[PDB]
């Protein structure tokens, strides 16, 4: 996997080039915005259980056929697996927030996941809905103005939203 | 690629865990050090050409037989001298990449893996590249923690060649 | 025990390597954060008794049936109340240990391993301990990065119980 | 393994006690001296190859019977293994410098190492001499006043010397 | 799914053998017991509704705070009460399936796998479901070996929750 | 795998339903016919070697090209494997007789077996013939009126024939 | 492992002897008492959780030093392991009740268990006390006259007590 | 040793479980069948000598060359005939052990393991022992389920030799 | 297939090495021995029919019951005699293949793998084939190292049947 | 794998035939030419390093884009792997020279190698060129008239050339 | 240690087999070649001193900087020259051992294992030892198959250094 | 393991010495006697089955208590294991004949074998007797003057006897 810094390095090596000043400048701003990134990870991680449970509750309220007998989330084994998947997707999204790059998410979570759910008969569009609900809770928690030095985190919330939408697109 | 950030993630991922405060402190450590590292990387990049030219000559001075002896492994032809300068620039470029990424990763992947097989096969002496690296170290002109940073990765290459 | 320092070592040792700059930055990150952590740990230690007494009452307030219902799992006897206060102090003590060590290690080893087996066996409800922990979080009286630090480990316990 | 911080915690838990102010104070000074510790590791590590090679050279100069035919360091396989051992001991000593505690050295390097060398017929007292030579080079490098903010590192050099002497005692 | 018959087969198949007299006696044991099991399953099925309604009330009686406390995990709304009745019927239905199949298989696969993760996640107390199960056990009205049969699988669920 | 009882249960759970009286009645008759099923397994199993050997003899008598040099059953390694396969198919058929359901046969023996023989160049239609010969011997042994309480086992012999024909269809 | 029947067989084979009439008679009475044995297993097993939990409660009430900080059952990891051990011993005792012989208990549970606890620093005499408490609860449950055909199970309760006392002696 | 009881235990032990109703039905199956098995074992034991003497002669009748041909593998000396009678009694004794234990275990452990190596090494023909076993089967004089029982284990030996 | 040449290669390939002088000496050993082996193979091939006819009769002489006893495993029909002659020719043909390839490979792959399963299943006595092989050995008419060669592979078959 | 001798045997067994005199004669000439084959292997093997290194040098001289940044042989890891592949192909070709048959080369080296290089993005036609250069050096070394009993090895050099051309065709 | 004889045994032992004719031909190959090998080993042993002295000078001639440059790795002191002569004699002695044992074993175990680690650590250039070895090869004065033998093992060392 | 040649080499290397003329002469005679050694291996190996079976027959004739019920060779599993052991010892002895050195026998067969039999309750002195009987048959076969170029093999038969006596001493 790559972080934001290693990605610039790998692109540079392919051309056999030292970094430019534009690239150094871009990477410096990445470092100057680092405190915000650490808060976002800390906050989303610190509320991981409620994000999952509350999103799952909402999903089953809107799609009751999932929990009816014969549904894909009926039985405790299937429910456990469903909640587990939500936890995993969230986990890998937080990894990508820390690294500032989606490679870890794409490579270790999303590659082949659509195919996985198709073989099982798990409705991918239902999974997408679960991810979208976790997204909306995560951004509300991460971007909460209470209990933190005030400032603008909007470009980071855009980036965070980017990682969630990528995962929802990957399964749907 | 090995950086303080991918290491923090690998640790968590290996144990199936979310990131903890254990790992966030590690990444903050990297963000704070980045100022010294970027200073080093910038200076080495801006002064790259003189450092490469100076370093190659340091090598020819120490091992004069490299400019006289017949064979494609030596710098006794224009082609050989150009290959030597190229390689020395590769070393320097890898150091700047390490500085930027905050770890050995770039050098580990692009230079050190396979190194001893390459040097053995083409009859390239490690001590040539050590001398080149010692010149860069003595003459980069950095001070304080920028020097500590650049020297850490230069010395890393030296131990890989030793 | 899991700390930023033993993690840095485990990484190197696993790959048979000396420590690199990758790992030293991680440990510096921990040393710089230690000031906020030690502030948190000290304040929580000095105010331990009031936080434990307040927290137990918060639990009895939220779940009044715990003070009335017959059974050794409940706090409807002097013995039950003393066991409850003990456990809540264990939770708080583990948080101070995490703060001091700079990681989850102490809580991971002494409290979280085996937790769900214990709660299941003795019929102890996780939501009792979550309420206790939320009280400590709301009333520790820390601000800035000391609060961030203490809250990180309190919330870690909460997710372990959830 | 334990670091200096986890060791205080484990002693405290055995008594069921919150940390005292004396313990908090001791641990604060540990943190305030942390820059020195990082320099010592960086310096010893950065010179790892010359420490080993130069110590080995010296050892074979003083004990030539080791490299004579039939000697325990005769043949390239045995020489390689000898140099490897020196590298390993050095590596684990540097781990203990970083952690501020010998547990990693004792547990993962020294436990059973005397017995190992006795079964092989490797002279433990020769190994001890090799370690003592690495010690003297390591402290000279780590405590070199050139190229660093001046200050007193003597208590740390004592500690470093402690880890080397422990390893030499463990094999002899 | 685990039954006396699939176990007999699994044993033979694992060792690459034809069925022996060892395994046929096991299956005959199951066929003879089936009369007591089917009696139990039929009676529990015919009286299902009253047993579920009675059992839910037993739970509300023992833990009155479940009908008053705010939260989606509790039965203080129509929705919560309907979910509770549903779950209790799931438990009873699984017991009838065990009785019919002659083993724990159905309960093992459809209810017990994942159980503690579910109860932990949605904040459902095991002791609620134990009380429900004890009511069914005391009031199923079966005697002799039909009672032994039904009680064996009910108590199996209880140990899974304990 | 499922037995006859677990199959009814799994169909019921998919609908979220208690068993009906029709289903209870059907399963009761299954139990009342259980002595016959145990005799059939015991008898076929007790004669397993002669069923195989006699079927193989017959097959090679009718299809000599199988044992000519270059034939798929020429050489002792290939003959052994051929007889082994016949034993395996018989074994799995007896498993399905005991369970009253084909799942164990289908899942652990027949799935992918046509493809297996096609990759090898083993003639599937020859295998089918071998199975048909084992079938005819098995039913004669299982339905022999000598040495057993008289009664009607015809519906069970139909079922047994069903499992053999299924295996022959699976390879042909 | 042996059951009561296989043990008689193995003793007989060592002498190269057919069974006597005395041995056949003894084994017949074993079979005639089999319903009682199945009740005892069913009852002890059906109450496994309360036997363990109630015995552990009692143990920690009488030996509080076990749960004080620094005690061998302090921390949830050590408590879990303690309860686990109690479950295991109970499990293996029930195995021996079913088989009518201690070999499974001795061979797979008790062999080397004293040595195990001595290396750990677990007080064996405390473990013995835990087993004795499970014994007293198990016999009360197994020999409860309510809800069962009346008759005498005293020789079986003696045997059951035998298996518990054997385990307590093995660790103490 | 393989019996219905040790199999029931092995299953539970392998999965780390207490015994369930699944396994108790298996053992009851064995207890009920024991009456037919013990009848068979007793009759075979009481009539052992005539069955062994009859069986050996059946073999000499079918394969007359075994009483004439020179070699220690054959029964053309007193010693050879005594070894033959011994072996046939071993077979019969193993059948009675299977009947008593309720499974193949005794025969599996004491006779079948190593059998083909023994017969190959000492030049003993399996078809001699099959003929001996078929005689016992035709002439044991048991009826009903006692015959079913004895024949199951005799035929088990026959397939092992085939 | 196992020959001195494929063994030499397998050794090198297993250790990821080029061929060495170690392995070339092995293959030269095979080339020098080939003269004795080819002599043996040629003579056995030219005299194949008489050796097969003689060998079958040797078997019928030693074990006369094979020409009289009813059953498809015996040579008491035209079909049985033709199958016997066929098999004996298979044995001889395999010996010539071993001689040509310089190793056991051909016999190992085409005859010995599965042998004991075949003989056990069709009730074929190994001692029939040993007698056939001993006849060929006594009457092949080879001398010196050609006899040593042919006898080595014949005796190899005998130990496989013993 | 087969050698030249085992291949004749396997063809013969498929027909159920003893060898003819033509086949015996062909195999005898194989043996009489064996000294030449052993020299060829010894010579090519004894110069293995220079064959590889000199071919690689030539390749990178003619195709510099391979070693430019972003090239498939740029970086020491990729260069090492490239040289390794050349060594492997050479190794397996020498195996086939010894055996007098390509089966070992085809089966253990060439099968699937085109697909391997296509997945990686390694230019197969560049690999082919590397093999052709090793071929030309190998034949010059093997067929050098200095330091060896004079005689004609031309049919063997044809065979050797055959194995190289086969490998070059397999990747291109 | 790797010889044609231990390889023949290892093969058999690995597959749990007795030795076959496959393996005996390999060992005969070795016995026949031993005459050429022993001739080579004897001549190299008798002329050892002149070959070592000549070879060291060949190295000093080719790489004159080895006799002038300061450092313990070079031969610019009496001690350095004596170490160089020693090492060259080690190489020659290993070749004679290979010749005697009929394989690479002695060189593999005593010299090649660890070689690249040693040369890397003490800054010893492989090309020094290649030149020494090429001198011995050109000037050993052996002809015919004795030269083939000695050259095979010398060239083996050269590829190990390349 | 070592052969006779590698043993001389290893002794020489320990002293750092080239071989003497005495050593070269000794090794030359080893080679000149090689045809005899190959005959001995070929002959013993070619009769491996009769050596074992005939020795075992004799052993059980002289020590009938081994095959009585309760004896260590009673039951087919124990008989198989006994014959297997005899085959193994013979196999390893033939390995040592080929190599001209006992290292393979000592290292891979005899080390720890006394201890093995003591733990099992197998009488070592009975095993010794079995080996002595195989020895006497092996030497009679190997030294048979029929069908071989006449000459003296007495020093080799001494050596062969040496390997058998070593194995018998190792277990007794
Ligand atoms: C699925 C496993 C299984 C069980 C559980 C089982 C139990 C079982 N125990 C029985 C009887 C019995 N059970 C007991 C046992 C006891 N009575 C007492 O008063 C003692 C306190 C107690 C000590 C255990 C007695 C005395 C009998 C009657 C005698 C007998 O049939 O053995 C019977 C005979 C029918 C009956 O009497 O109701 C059955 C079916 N059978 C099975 O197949
Ligand atoms: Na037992």
């Amino acid at each position: 996997m790559l972080d934001a810094f290693a990605k610039v390095v790998a692109q540079a090596d392919a051309r056999g080039e030292f970094l430019t000043n534009a690239q150094f400048d871009a990477l410096s701003n990445l470092v100057k915005e680092g405190n915000k990134r650490l808060d976002a990870v800390n906050r989303i991680t610190s509320n991981a259980s409620t994000i999952v449970a509350n999103a799952a509750r909402a999903l089953f309220a809107e799609q009751p056929q999932l929990i009816q007998p014969g549904g894909n989330a009926y039985t405790n084994r299937r429910m456990a697996a469903c909640l587990r998947d939500m936890e995993i997707i969230l986990r890998y999204v937080t990894y990508a927030i820390l690294a500032g790059d989606s490679s870890v998410l794409d490579d270790r979570c999303l590659n082949g996941l659509r195919e996985t759910y198709q073989a099982l008969g798990t409705p991918g569009s239902s999974v997408a809905v679960a991810i979208q609900k976790m997204k909306d809770a995560a951004i509300a928690i991460a971007n909460d103005p209470n209990g933190i030095t005030p400032g603008d985190c909007s470009a980071l919330m855009s980036e965070i939203a980017g990682y969630f939408d990528r995962a929802a697109a990957a399964v749907a | 690629m090995k950086t303080p950030i991918t290491e923090a993630i690998a640790a968590a991922d290996t144990q199936g865990r979310f990131l903890s405060n254990t790992e966030l402190q590690a990444v903050d450590g990297r963000f704070k050090r980045a100022v010294a590292s970027m200073e080093a990387a910038r200076a080495l990049t801006n002064n790259a050409q003189s450092l490469i030219d100076g370093a190659a000559q340091a090598v020819y001075q120490k091992f004069p037989y490299t400019t006289t002896m017949q064979g494609s492994q030596y710098a006794s032809t224009p082609e050989g001298k150009a290959k030597c300068a190229r390689d020395i620039g590769y070393y320097l470029r890898m150091v700047t990449y390490c500085l930027v990424a905050g770890g050995t990763g770039p050098m580990d992947e692009y230079l050190i893996a396979g190194l001893s097989e390459i040097n053995s096969t083409f009859d390239l002496s490690p001590s040539w590249y050590i001398e080149a690296l010692k010149y860069i170290k003595a003459n980069h002109g950095l001070t304080g923690q920028a020097a500590v940073e650049a020297n850490a990765y230069i010395d890393y290459a030296i131990n890989a060649l030793s």
